[PDB]
């Protein structure tokens, strides 16, 4: 099989009879990783991603037989606080590799103001402390700091952005690569998008509204704002969810509040959202304990 | 497309 990480690709020879545990936790020792259970193995089927099954057979799954055969190893969930609970290195910067991805593509809205700090710290990471003498007038040209939507906005050229960001930058001086890449995902995690899991659902009435699952609960919002939800769900705020035909229900934990009930025709996407609402559920309470 | 139910907390 191929495995595809944030920065980089292993090759590795896989015994036919071999589950899902096996193959991530091999890619786990591989790496050093020892807080697993953020983590998963990603494939996508027509159009949407699925996750490897750990007590299940590994080429039982609908990922293509065609050689090679690859999975792309993701976090699946995100802690509430980085810093407070990630300890290791490495598992710090898959997560600020496959965050600042998310928010170079878009994926995740990132204002102006704040994305040229991110760009900041993420060139800390990358070159150590400023160094006028090592970095002149042009030495990000070919790095790519911001995402489009932000450059679009301004008519600022390249050496433009690069001084926005280079002030910033050399108020850096003096942090270690991980306690920037730390800094980075701070800022991040407090983006209103950061780890929300969307998908489209319908009400009732048939109106197109947008489901959210992340790691403090549920949340219906407009398709129109990602931003703000218009209602939320805490995880210790509701009884139980529901699921059976193509229908979810809510039902908070208060009874004087009216259950919520929408629908979501694609089948493998409710698979999807169930093993998200348990694996979030189940982090958002140990984390009490 | 199975019938599912997560029953969240004690109580």
């Amino acid at each position: 099989v191929r495995i595809v990480t944030m920065d980089a690709e292993m090759e590795f020879n896989c015994e036919m009879k071999w589950k899902g545990k096996d193959l991530f936790d091999l890619v786990c020792r591989t790496l050093g990783l020892r807080e697993t259970w953020f983590f998963g193995l990603q494939y996508t089927i027509k159009d949407t991603v699925a996750w490897l099954k750990m007590d299940k057979k590994v080429l039982d799954h609908d990922v293509s037989k065609e050689e090679p055969v690859t999975f792309h190893f993701l976090a699946k969930f995100y802690p509430e606080n980085a810093e407070e609970e990630l300890v290791q290195e490495i598992t710090q910067h898959l997560f600020f590799l496959q965050v600042k991805k998310q928010i170079l593509d878009e994926k995740v809205y990132c204002p102006p103001e704040a994305s040229v700090l991110l760009a900041s710290y993420a060139v800390q990471a990358k070159y150590g402390d400023y160094d006028p003498s090592v970095h002149k007038r042009g030495f990000l040209a070919q790095e790519e700091l911001l995402p489009k939507r932000v450059i679009n906005l301004y008519q600022m050229t390249p050496e433009m952005w690069e001084e926005r960001i280079t002030a910033w930058y050399a108020e850096h001086r003096g942090r270690a690569r991980d306690e920037a890449e730390m800094e980075y995902l701070k800022i991040a995690q407090d983006l209103e998008m950061y780890g929300v899991n969307y998908f489209t659902i319908r009400n009732k009435k048939g109106t197109e509204l947008l489901l959210g699952v992340d790691a403090l609960g549920l949340h219906i919002y407009d398709p129109e704002n990602r931003l703000t939800p218009k209602i939320s769900f805490p995880w210790n705020e509701i009884r139980n969810i529901s699921y059976s035909d193509k229908e979810f229900t809510i039902k908070p934990l208060d009874k004087k509040i009216d259950v919520f009930k929408f629908n979501s025709s694609k089948l493998r996407v409710n698979k999807l959202i169930l093993q998200l609402c348990i694996g979030n559920h189940d982090l958002f309470m140990r984390r009490r304990k | 497309d199975e019938e599912v139910e997560l029953i969240l907390g004690d109580t």
